[PDB]
């Protein structure tokens, strides 16, 4: 089912959406990706009466902004105004697939408004930002900015159009305050992509979600000196007509923090076109050269029995649960030796780390596997002629006369090259620091060296995947899709985007319940699992009990028959629809009805999601 | 108080457990919605 048929009931009135968010054609976050992939569906529904509030940035007009004229003489006149005022607002295209109107605001050029604008907040909301918060008061400027833009816009506009301000961080919380103060008619959506409090609870203390209830929120955000930005989140949610968070893990830390259930979840949508087993054959053989040379002088284990577990995202070691899935590693190590399995995890941990350069012996043993390829290519080649050769004088080959003396001096190199007494890196790099490093450190306590009686090998990445690298010349999506299973027990994660994004690759993917991703998966999939979706619960177990469910699912996952993991698969592969924007603007769109009827119901009346988009049990399950 | 709790909070954290607590605050946001 379509996005443009969606509530098509709902007629807009013309109504003009400002979507305010400080990630605006600049890249300071998971949200401009948000932003830049929901435009597309968001100006089909809108047209050119959509407009993406930023912060202006001379790096992100220069790449990013083709500057324009507005086209409307309402928003000309408004820009003209308060370019005239003192500030600096450009107005321009956002060349991105939506190809969205964007109104950047200067926050700098409008700095000198600051006291005025901050006392003028005291004087509405009691919110008063510290001058060393640099991000706070750069929020301020940029609240304040944005309101006089909306009321500007509303007051320079004949028609008086019903205007939709949805803001999405309490950097445009501030904005949203004011357009509630200064009370000018705007219906006012709030999206919290992650509770400000939620990161300190979740770093800091040892368990944050059983404690939700058990939390001052207040007082916790005071001792953190984030007090005003709390306070800023809180009053965009609590001054919202609409709030809205992209997860329901994510609505419970907003119910338990910001003091607000969302009126709606709007997940984190995807612009799945951007992104199955011919294309994971070839990421898999890739994989598997690169293990090749990783393990070099190592390889006595069987290859097409294999898997290929991930973990990437950033080097979050709790957050990203890289803890727990080590230690699941190393119980499926000792599940995989004492069954006297043959299936080998090759788990890599694609979290990037300060490092020095690529380990000498990871680079060696790339060197090794490419004179090795290179060695049975060059032997192969003169055996095909000499066979051909051969089989065009009707002769069958004497294969002891095949091969001559170059080519056994060229694998008799080869294997000399091959030799290694050292077990292949547990990292690929040169870690700054070693002794300190999460990974490294779980690694050596649980016994994960790479060593041949492991079933378990790890490969800690500790750099992003590009083409360009010379160990791994595959990006992050190539690389993904060669894997067999993204594994993302992560313990604090608004949305998982890179379980979310792993799932559009069509890999089998672990999440958690306290994922957003994970949630959503959970509420959307009868039975995950079946999907190649499996669900840690992190909430209701403890980080050990955790591990034991992670352990069962890895092991689980490495019993599978290859044509149990191939329906597995099947299944995720069909998994990717509820991860487009074609779905996932359904509850934007229903976020914006509810908030323009909210604010307007004598214009606008909001009829109560996942209809065309729920997977049973596969039929063939 | 008023002008000298802008000035708290201005300069550090205010008295978020008193009257800078949200109570204050949303009662002065209640006041608007």
């Amino acid at each position: 089912p379509g996005l443009e048929d969606w509530e098509d009931e709902f007629d807009l009135e013309n109504a003009v959406l400002f979507e305010v968010a400080w990630e605006v054609a600049n890249k300071v976050g998971g949200i401009y990706t948000v932003l830049q992939t929901k435009a597309k569906v968001t100006g089909d529904e809108w047209g050119d009466n959509y407009f993406l509030v930023g912060p202006y940035t001379e790096q992100g007009v220069r790449t990013q902004v083709e500057l324009l004229e507005a086209p409307t003489p309402a928003l000309k006149r408004t820009l003209d105004s308060m370019n005239s005022k003192g500030c600096k607002v450009y107005f321009g295209r956002w060349l991105i697939e939506g190809g969205p109107l964007v109104v950047l605001l200067d926050v700098g050029a409008s700095a000198w408004a600051l006291e005025r604008w901050k006392g003028e907040l005291w004087d509405t909301c009691n919110i008063g930002v510290p001058w060393y918060d640099r991000e706070a008061n750069d929020a301020v400027l940029f609240g304040f900015l944005t309101t006089w833009f909306l009321g500007e816009f509303l007051a320079q506009s004949e028609e008086k159009p019903h205007v939709v301000a949805h803001f999405h961080e309490w950097l445009a919380g501030v904005g949203l305050c004011l357009c509630r103060a200064r009370r000018l008619p705007v219906a006012t959506i709030f999206t919290t992509h992650a509770t400000l409090l939620g990161r300190y609870l979740c770093a800091g203390a040892v368990d944050f979600y059983n404690n939700l209830e058990n939390f001052n929120v207040d007082k916790e955000a005071g001792e953190r000196q984030i007090y005003h930005r709390y306070c800023m989140e809180r009053a965009a949610a609590h001054c919202a007509h609409v709030f809205t968070t992209v997860s329901q893990i994510t609505a419970i830390e907003a119910q338990h923090l910001l003091k607000r259930k969302p009126d709606i979840v709007t997940p984190n949508g995807l612009n799945v076109k951007k992104f199955f087993q011919n294309l994971h054959a070839q990421s898999k053989a890739r994989i598997q050269e690169f293990v090749r040379g990783h393990f070099y002088g190592h390889l006595d284990f069987n290859l097409d029995k294999t898997l290929y577990f991930f973990i990437a995202g950033r080097y979050e070691f709790s957050n990203k649960g890289a803890d727990v899935f080590l230690e699941a590693l190393a119980r499926l190590n000792y599940l995989l030796r004492v069954n006297g399995s043959e299936q080998t995890v090759v788990a890599f941990f694609i979290m990037p780390a300060r490092t020095n350069n690529f380990n000498v012996e990871t680079l060696k043993g790339q060197a090794v596997r490419k004179q090795l390829w290179d060695t049975a290519n060059t032997v192969k080649e003169k055996f095909g002629r000499k066979l051909y050769e051969s089989l065009l004088v009707g002769s069958l080959p004497d294969m002891n006369k095949m091969l001559d003396k170059e080519d056994f001096t060229m694998m008799k190199r080869a294997i000399f090259a091959t030799q290694r007494q050292s077990f292949p890196p547990v990292c690929t790099h040169n870690m700054l620091d070693d002794s300190s490093d999460p990974i490294l450190t779980t690694i050596r306590r649980i016994g994960l060296f790479n060593s041949s009686a492991d079933r378990v090998k790890v490969i800690f990445h500790p750099e992003f995947l590009s083409s360009t690298s010379p160990l791994l010349p595959v990006d992050y999506e190539e690389f993904v899709r060669g894997c067999h299973l993204g594994v993302f027990p992560s313990y604090y994660e608004p949305w998982g985007y890179t379980p979310a994004e792993c799932t559009v690759m069509g890999i089998p993917s672990i999440s958690t319940n306290l994922s957003g991703f994970g949630c959503f998966m959970e509420e959307h999939i009868a039975d995950p699992s079946a999907y190649g979706i499996y669900i840690l619960d992190r909430r209701f177990r403890s980080l050990d009990d955790s591990c034991s469910q992670l352990t069962s699912f890895l092991y689980s996952f490495c019993q599978q028959s290859r044509r149990q993991r191939i329906i597995q698969r099947n299944r995720t592969e069909r998994l990717s629809d509820l991860l487009d924007w074609k779905y996932l603007g359904r509850y934007y769109m229903s976020a914006r009805h509810m908030a323009l009827s909210k604010a307007f119901p004598e214009h606008f009346t909001y009829e109560p999601a996942a209809q065309g988009y729920r997977y049973p049990r596969p039929a063939s399950v | 108080s008023s002008e000298e709790r802008k000035e708290r909070w201005e300069q550090g954290q205010a008295d978020y457990m008193g009257a800078d607590s949200f109570d204050n605050i949303k009662r002065k946001l209640d006041t608007y919605l």
